[PDB]
């Protein structure tokens, strides 16, 4: 196949769910930041 | 001497001097403290969250 290995789906499916969570809310975060540099520029 | 007195030292005109300077500090107290420190924009600015991800593979 064109893997080397048997990937977890479950655990992968998971980590994927949890990181884009993460992403997400991160994203927010500079969202909410960028507002007080578009203010004081 | 003028000043050794008796009468100059329960003088109500100092009094009146001591009130009103008082009722003045009280009335000005709220623009006394309005100084700016910058100690709150040095704590926006180099206050940085952990902002590396966990990645477990």
């Amino acid at each position: 196949p064109p893997l080397p290995f048997t990937p977890d789906v479950l655990q992968l499916q998971l980590e994927h769910n949890v990181l884009k969570g993460e992403l997400i809310d991160r994203l927010r975060a500079l969202e909410y930041t960028i507002v007080t540099e578009q203010l004081q520029a | 001497l003028i000043p050794v007195s008796l009468v100059d030292l329960i003088n109500i005109n100092i009094i009146f001097y001591i009130l009103l300077l008082y009722t003045l500090l009280l009335f000005f107290i709220p623009l006394f403290l309005a100084s700016i420190n910058y100690t709150y924009h040095y704590i926006y600015k180099y206050y940085n969250y952990n902002y590396n991800f966990i990645n477990n593979n």
